[PDB]
């Protein structure tokens, strides 16, 4: 995640193993139950896309759901690209590039790039955009997996 | 176990089978295009006659929530 | 929560997973027992409304009680709005807006807004107002759930 | 399971049923007004005859602690 | 691992026992399962070659696999040496030496040397080169150990 | 369970009963003066005849260690 250091700057720090394991354990115990979404939200505080793929990729089991989510993440990403067209002409030397759906999904962007966008002024909340897609896709799952 | 050996039982819910499929698909390392081909093809082919019948009625263009809700009573 | 940093200022820091899990475990083990209220009170030290909705939303089970509480929180909030009318004329540029029942419940306010009110001079104790509503609603539950 | 499929047993305490209701209501995502409509309507309707009888005597305007204490001996 | 200190420099710090034990426990529980690879990847964040041999050497059990991996690591290392020939003439006093497959495997290099390469400007990602060999060799294992 | 429903068994040690009393008293939220009234009154009243007899001999002014040691053999 990207956290604020004592000095008063935003720097990246790694997520903790008993945080990781707590994510694992939630999924083990409460599967598709709604409490998973606030839980997720708390444990995703200050998290990167990269950390969010890590959390999704580290799941075991419920592979039908994991595939449905993936496909929702790509749909929501396809929709990001649709709604926000690429911008006019070449990229400025003085500036950094606008993200695509795949940069938001973490796929085409690097960590330093993910830190550029979030730490820069104005900052862009690429975590929160992926977060809604995850929560939206979580609703899809919850609604389906209701019996 | 090979991906061709993944098949749906005569009493096995599709759901439990689809889970097995994307787990084994999860251990295949092939190009995405090939894995797309495997998805639309092999899944239905090794599905049981009762659900297979059901899935033929969904036609093409179908997505996983609709397949998964379609073969639920079977 | 909003905690004091080493430098000598009040800054927000996130609540800990084994704190979260300790909240979960209390509820699992002691359900509606009275010891839940001091316990709550300790674990709610320096907590935001936002953190208090997080704690309530992360409950599983006892949904009749969770609904009774919600409805108590809204009643107590409706009562906040009744007792404290909105103030005269437009909001000053030099000042920040007075809270409503829903800002106290965390619903209409943002975190930075919740930090403005609490950290500002005079500070307003929107946590402690929600806390009484929670404790009051906890009494309602305890009294009902006595057999 | 759908919200319409939530019903009270002939020997099941109302209390255990009301818990089931706001759990399933907890998995419904509808507007609040619709969920209010569901509350006053469906809960009583799928309640058992003995308690149903009891709840009819509370009249309208009733709140959950009073319903929950009203059907306790049933 | 090599981590960034508060002062704003990259310094080495040792890996933690409950990190070590978490590595052990993963292997105990999930053996050759695919979730082992993202898991590995997270726990290998900022790690040295030296730390990576430590992790491989501390395995117990699955010795056929451990040997297959070793032999993959040496093959991938032999391939590093093949693809990247040694450079022209004597090593400059002002510069530090280019790595070989065995320096990447950690074998012929010392820690201070591993810190020179990574911390220096440009930095060389000898962790990430070993990491791919480990992940590649992990694919070999996973594919074989599928039943 | 209501505080009036708290009573001592015919074979139940007083001690186990006094624990039950201040647990239920712990779920009563009444003014302290009322809770003092409940203490001196209801505790003895729902105490069993054998201990009840014992407690009558302690007279008034008695404190909990002396009541608790007084009904120990009963």
């Amino acid at each position: 995640p990207i956290v604020q250091n004592l000095q008063g700057q935003m720097v990246h720090q790694a997520i903790s193993p008993r945080t990781l394991n707590a994510w694992v354990k939630v999924v083990e115990e409460k599967a598709f139950s709604p409490e998973v979404i606030p839980m997720f939200s708390a444990l995703s505080e200050g998290a990167t896309p990269q950390d969010l793929n890590t959390m999704l990729n580290t799941v075991g089991g419920h592979q039908a759901a994991m595939q449905m989510l993936k496909e929702t993440i790509n749909e929501e990403a396809a929709e990001w690209d649709r709604l926000h067209p690429v911008h006019a002409g070449p990229i400025a030397p003085g500036q950094m590039r606008e993200p695509r759906g795949s940069d938001i999904a973490g796929t085409t962007s690097t960590l330093q790039e993910q830190i550029g966008w979030m730490t820069h002024n104005p900052p862009i909340p690429v975590g929160e955009i992926y977060k809604r897609w995850i929560i939206l896709g979580l609703n899809k799952i919850v609604r389906m997996y209701s019996p | 176990t090979s991906i061709l050996d993944i098949r749906q039982g005569p009493k096995e819910p599709f759901r439990d089978y689809v889970d097995r499929f994307y787990k084994t698909l999860r251990a295949e390392q092939a190009s995405q295009e090939v894995k797309n081909w495997m998805t639309e093809t092999l899944l239905v082919q090794n599905a049981n006659p009762d659900c297979k019948t059901i899935l033929k009625a969904l036609g093409p263009g179908a997505t996983l929530e609709e397949m998964m809700t379609a073969c639920q009573g079977v």
